[PDB]
RNA sequence: AGGAUAAGUGCAUUAUGUUUAUGUGGUGAUUUGCCCUUCUGUAGCCA
RNA sequence: CCCGCAGAAGAAGCACCGGCUAACUCCGUGCCAGCAGCCGCGGUAAUACGGAGGGUGCAAGCGUUAAUCGGAAUUACUGGGCGUAAAGCGCACGCAGGCGGUUUGUUAAGUCAGAUGUGAAAUCCCCGGGCUCAACCUGGGAACUGCAUCUGAUACUGGCAAGCUUGAGUCUCGUAGAGGGGGGUAGAAUUCCAGGUGUAGCGGUGAAAUGCGUAGAGAUCUGGAGGAAUACCGGUGGCGAAGGCGGCCCCCUGGACGAAGACUGACGCUCAGGUGCGAAAGCGUGGGGAGCAAACAGGAUUAGAUACCCUGGUAGUCCACGCCGUAAACGAUGUCGACUUGGAGGUUGUGCCCUUGAGGCGUGGCUUCCGGAGCUAACGCGUUAAGUCGACCGCCUGGGGAGUACGGCCGCAAGGUUAAAACUCAAAUGAAUUGACGGGGGCCCGCACAAGCGGUGGAGCAUGUGGUUUAAUUCGAUGCAACGCGAAGAACCUUACCUGGUCUUGACAUCCACGGAAGUUUUCAGAGAUGAGAAUGUGCCUUCGGGAACCGUGAGACAGGUGCUGCAUGGCUGUCGUCAGCUCGUGUUGUGAAAUGUUGGGUUAAGUCCCGCAACGAGCGCAACCCUUAUCCUUUGUUGCCAGCGGUCCGGCCGGGAACUCAAAGGAGACUGCCAGUGAUAAACUGGAGGAAGGUGGGGAUGACGUCAAGUCAUCAUGGCCCUUACGACCAGGGCUACACACGUGCUACAAUGGCGCAUACAAAGAGAAGCGACCUCGCGAGAGCAAGCGGACCUCAUAAAGUGCGUCGUAGUCCGGAUUGGAGUCUGCAACUCGACUCCAUGAAGUCGGAAUCGCUAGUAAUCGUGGAUCAGAAUGCCACGGUGAAUACGU
C-alpha cells in the first residue's frame, strides 16, 4: 500500500475545510472535505486534499495524500536563482533575487508555506485568483521553473548545465 | 432523523432483559412499582464505584440481585457489614426476605455508560468538544466489543445553537433480536443547559445472553416415567 | 422497347424529436476546527 | 544648561474586543433598539448590538476620512487582458509612419566605447561633527534627479547600387465551384377558371374552435391561367473580401486550386487617415403576387390572454438597382507569414494499383474527425493553435444604467457610427460538481394501480376533528406525515376548561411549634371542604423536651408548577420505503468543489448472484440466529385423552386402558437443493413431482446514513427565567360527548350467498386475591345480596353466533332495518339530569349499496359472524388477539 517521503520535520498547515452535500437523496450529513500541505524544509510537491466523516478524521485523511505520489525537491540558501513569473490555473505568483536580509514578507498561510519552500526571501507580488486553495502552490510550480547553483564562475555557467550529461 | 425503536420491541425471544421475575394477575403493578424502586434507590447506594448491569430477581419466598462491575468484591465493601446494609433495603423495599451475589459480564471493563461519562466531562467544563467523542469510540474499541454506535446531542460545546453529530464504528446490526446488547441515555445539565449521549454498544451476535434451552423439560431429570398412565 | 442496375432489395416518420394557465424573502450542524517525523519546520502553536 | 534644598508631592488619555485587524463572558431588548472604513449584522440562552467586568493596543497623544505613492501584472516600457469573463476594428485594398530574408559594395542618421566640461549646501543618501542623546543643523562625498561635443568603431538597424532565392509576382497548360454581371428553359403540389364525371363534409391542431362549403365544396379527367420556387444529387463539399453565394445551362469576366516548360529577382510586412463595398428587413421608383404574414379582426387558452396555438387578412414576403450599410458582419480565433510526431474524414489536381465501392500508396489542395509535444478556469485547442513565435495595427480597465448620452460626420427619412457620468450598487460576469428537474431521450419499484373484491364518503350509529355556541363547551395535531392517534374505557373525579367556597410550608418529604392519635364504630350541621358530639383506643419512639403516622393550624429554608420559549434545548418518534439503495476506513482522477464505490446490463428480500469500468477492504438496509405453524418423530399422562374392558342413564364423571388426539417444547422436513422451461454462460423466477407442506415451505419478527427548523418543554429531563397567599392546593357543581352541518375512521343495514319461524351443530383463546363465582332465595331479562369454590386445561363468564335442517319471502322500507319516543327494570357510588353503561315492553321513521372523493388487501388473506381480553370505579359500536364459515385473481406498468 504504497511508498511515502519525510523531512525529519513536521507540517501540518491546515489551508482548507468544506463540507458534502445531496440534500434530499440520503439528505444532507455531515461529511467534511479538507486541503493540507506537507513540506520538506526546502520544498515538496506536496499537496493533499482528502474528506471524511468528522474534521479530525478528515484532515489526517488529507495529510497522508499530501506525501503519496509525491516526491521532495530542493533548493539551496532562502533565495532562488531566476527571476520567474509562476503560474498554476489563474493563480499567478511572481518571484526576483533578493538578500537574506529580509526573511520572509508575507501574510495569513502564505507565510508558512513559503518558509519551507526555501522562496521567501524572493517573495514578490501574487496576482489573479489569491484566496486559499490556489494561492499555495508557490513550493509547486515555483520550484519547476527552479533554478539552483552549482558553478564557481559566471562565464562557465551555461557550459557547467551542459556537461551535467555530456 | 427516525430514530427506530432500539432494543424495546426486541426483547425475550432469546435476548435477556434487566428484571427476571414472575408476577400475573392484578398484582404485577405493586411488584414493578416495587422493582422499579429497589433499581433506583440500591444503585445510588453501591455509587462508590462505577457498575455496568444491574439485575434484580424475584424466584420462591427470596429476593436475589445480580449485579455486575468492572472489579468484583467492591460494592460488596469490607468485612460483611457494607453488604448486610445492601440487603437491609433490598427486604424494605421489596417486603421479603433478601440475597445479593457479585459476578461480572462478558468483557467487564468495558461499558456502555462509562463511554458517555467520558464524552460528558469536555462539554460539562465547556471546552475540548470535537474530536472527543471519537477518541471515546477508540478508546472504547481498544478496551473491547466488536462494533459501537455514539451519537451525541446537546447545545454543544457550549454553543448558542443546537447540534446532532454521531459517530460509528465495526459491526452494530439494528434489526437484531438474538443475544443481549447494552444500551445506556444520558441526561445531564451544565451552566449553558442540557447535554446527552446515547450510546449503543454491541459485543456478540451469539455471545453473550442466554441461549434457547437444547431440550424439552419433560423427559429430563424423571426417575419414575409414570404416575399410573394404565400400564400397572 | 433507357421510367430496366431492375431498389446497390443500402433499409426503418424520410433533418427542428414541438403545443391545452400558475403560486414572495432568509433560515439546517458545535467555544479548544486538537491526536505523522530528528535537523532546515507546522495547523491559536511547539520539539 | 548646571548645582544644592523640601516632598510622594502637582498629573492621563485615546481607540479596539463577530471577521478583514493585537480580545470574551454576564445582563438587557428579542430584525427592536442599534451597529457597518470594508464585509456586513440584530429574528432569545447576542463576544456583531446597549451597558459592565475583564482582556488588548498605542500613549500626551489617540483614532479616523479625502488625496498622492504602494498593496494591485487592479498605476502592467520592465510587467496585465481580448474564443466564451470588459475588450480583434464589419471586410478588402493601401499612402504616411513603423518595420526589412540574404550577400557584396558603400554610407554613417541611430548605436556603443573612449576623452574632456558640467551637475554648490544639508533636511533625503553615504561618511564625519556639534547641541543633555534625539528630533534639528552642518564639512567631505553623492543619488546632484539635468546636460554637452570631439575622436574612434562597425557587430547591429536605417540610407543607397547590382544580385541571390529562401519571400513574392507573371505567361501558356490543366481543374473545381451556387463568386460577380447579362441571356436562355422544363415539370409538379398549393391557387384559379372552364367543361365533363361526382356528393358532404373539408380544414386545422397538442385536442380544439374560428375558417371554407350545398349559390355543389373536398376529390378526379381533360385543357388554359399565373408567380414565387426548383428535390433527392447536396457533403463535415466548393466559391466570394468577411458577412455573403443554391433549379439546370451558355455569353461576358473575376478570384482560387494543381503541373511542367519559362521569366522577373525583396518588387517585402503591417497599416493611423483614407476610399470602396449590404444577409435581412427598413426603403425611393419600376416588376409582381399562388402560398404564407406584422398590423387588424375572430377563434382557442385562462386570473386573464398582448405571450402559447390556429384561422382569415394587408403592407410585406418575391425580383432589380439605388440611400446612410445593421447584426451572432466568424480560420467563433486581426492582418499576413515561418516553424512544430501524425493518422484519417469530406472532396479534388495528378503519378501509381487488382484503378475493387466517398479506398490505399506517391506528392500538392482546401476542408473536417481523432489525439501526442505544448496551452486553458472549463468547454476546448493541437500542424487551419487556443503551440513556438514574428513584425505592425485595432481595442479593454467592475457591474447596472449604455452600444445609449455627449461631440464630430454621413443619411430624402426613421436612423447609423465611435463611445460617457452624476446616481446606484457589492457585486456583475466565463465554467463546472451533485441534488432536484425536463413538459429533451430512456430506464425502475410498493396491493401504488391493474386482475378483482370489499370499505369510508350516502343512512343510522360509534367515535375523533373542525365549524358554530355558552360561564366554558379544554387541547395537541392538519393530504401521504392530524382525526378508533398523545388523550383505550371522561357524572363530579377525570382535567386541561369554567364558577363558587376555603387556606397558604401548602395533597407530599425533612426540619420547629400547637390541637385532635391514625385506625374503627356512630348521630348530626354545612354543599362538600370542614366541624361539633358520642362510643372504642391513647399505640409508635424518646429528656414522655418533643416528634413521626392521618388531619387541621403556622413560619422560613424548601416543596410544587398541562410556566414561556420545539431558531435555547435533552430524551423520544413520524415520513419517504422494504427506496433498493446508504455509510465507515482508505486509494485514485481533476487546480478543485467532489465524484468513484454508493453507477450500468442481467437477477433479487438482498452490496444476492453471472458480466464489467478505480474502486479496495468492511458494516448498515436485506439474509441469519429467533419465537410460531404445518404434518410428523419425540417425551409428559393432569386440571388432558379413551381402540378394547368395567359402574353405567354409556358422560373419561370414576375402577381402569396408552391405539389416540391432546397441551409446550426438542425439534425433524424444504435447500431455488433437484429436474425441465425461461434467463447472455449465470444468479434466480416459473413450471414439474412426492408429500402435511413447496417459490428462498406457511406466519411473524423484520426498515439503513438522514435533510424535513417535521411534532411533544404536556410522560419525563432541563437552563435562561416568572409566580411561589401563586402559572400551588383542598372541596362541590357544570362542560369536551352541545347540533346546523361538513369532514376522518370504523361499526351494522339496504338483502334472499340473506332474515324469519320452528328444529339442529361444533370453538379457539384468554380474564377473575379490595375480585369474580356453582348452589341458594329474588329476578320479564340483565342483575341482586349471601356463599362452597377459585387461581383458571380444575371453578365461572358461556345458550358463542353466523352456519346447518325444512318451510318461507319478491324490491312492496319488506318477509330487510329497526334510530327516535313513551314507560318500566338494572350497575360503581350519598348521588346516574344534562356526559356515563346494560336489560326489557309497545309503537315506529331514516336508509334501495350513496356524487366529488378514496383506501386496504396475495390467502387463514380479503369478507363476514360470534368470542374473550387490554383498558378496566361503572359500561363498547372500536382497538387488540382468537376461533366459526372462508373468495376473485395477480396478464400488464
Amino acid at each position: 500500500a504504497h511508498i511515502e517521503k519525510q523531512a525529519g520535520e513536521l507540517q501540518e498547515k491546515l489551508i482548507a475545510v468544506n463540507r458534502v452535500s445531496k440534500t434530499v437523496k440520503g439528505g444532507r450529513i455531515f461529511s467534511f472535505t479538507a486541503l493540507t500541505v506537507v513540506g520538506d524544509g526546502n520544498g515538496r510537491v506536496g499537496f493533499g486534499y482528502g474528506k471524511a466523516r468528522e474534521v479530525p478524521a478528515a484532515i489526517q485523511k488529507a495529510m497522508e495524500k499530501a506525501r503519496r505520489n509525491m516526491i521532495n525537491v530542493a533548493l539551496n540558501n532562502g533565495t532562488l536563482q531566476h527571476p520567474v513569473k509562476g503560474v498554476h490555473t489563474g493563480s499567478r505568483v511572481f518571484m526576483q533575487p533578493a538578500s537574506e536580509g529580509t526573511g520572509i514578507i508575507a501574510g495569513g498561510a502564505m507565510r508558512a508555506v513559503l518558509e519551507v519552500a526555501g522562496v521567501h526571501n524572493v517573495l514578490a507580488k501574487a496576482y489573479g485568483s489569491t484566496n486559499p486553495i490556489n494561492v499555495v502552490r508557490a513550493t509547486i510550480d515555483g520550484l519547476e521553473n527552479m533554478n539552483s547553483p552549482e558553478m564557481v564562475a559566471a562565464k562557465r555557467g551555461k557550459s557547467v548545465e551542459e556537461i551535467l550529461g555530456k | 432523523g427516525q430514530k427506530v425503536h432500539p432494543n424495546g420491541i426486541r426483547l425475550g425471544i432469546v435476548k435477556p432483559w434487566n428484571s427476571t421475575w414472575f408476577a400475573n394477575t392484578k398484582e404485577f403493578a405493586d411488584n414493578l412499582d416495587s422493582d422499579f424502586k429497589v433499581r433506583q434507590y440500591l444503585t445510588k447506594e453501591l455509587a462508590k464505584a462505577s457498575v455496568s448491569r444491574i439485575v434484580i430477581e424475584r424466584p420462591a419466598k427470596s429476593i436475589r440481585v445480580t449485579i455486575h462491575t468492572a472489579r468484583p468484591g467492591i460494592v460488596i465493601g469490607k468485612k460483611g457489614e457494607d453488604v448486610e446494609k445492601l440487603r437491609k433495603v433490598v427486604a424494605d423495599i421489596a417486603g421479603v426476605p433478601a440475597q445479593i451475589n457479585i459476578a461480572e459480564v462478558r468483557k467487564p471493563e468495558l461499558d456502555a455508560k462509562l463511554v458517555a461519562d467520558s464524552i460528558t466531562s469536555q462539554l460539562e467544563r465547556r471546552v475540548m468538544f470535537r474530536r472527543a467523542m471519537k477518541r471515546a469510540v477508540q478508546n472504547a474499541m481498544r478496551l473491547g466489543a466488536k462494533g459501537i454506535k455514539v451519537e451525541v446531542s446537546g447545545r454543544l460545546g457550549g454553543a448558542e445553537i443546537a447540534r446532532t453529530e454521531w459517530y460509528r464504528e465495526g459491526r452494530v446490526p439494528l434489526h437484531t433480536l438474538r443475544a443481549d446488547i447494552d444500551y445506556n441515555t444520558s441526561e445531564a445539565h451544565t451552566t449553558y443547559g442540557v447535554i446527552g449521549v446515547k450510546v449503543w454498544i454491541f459485543k456478540g451476535e451469539i455471545l453473550g445472553g442466554m441461549a434457547a434451552v437444547e431440550q424439552p423439560e419433560k423427559p429430563a431429570a424423571q426417575p419414575k416415567k409414570q404416575q399410573r398412565k394404565g400400564r400397572k
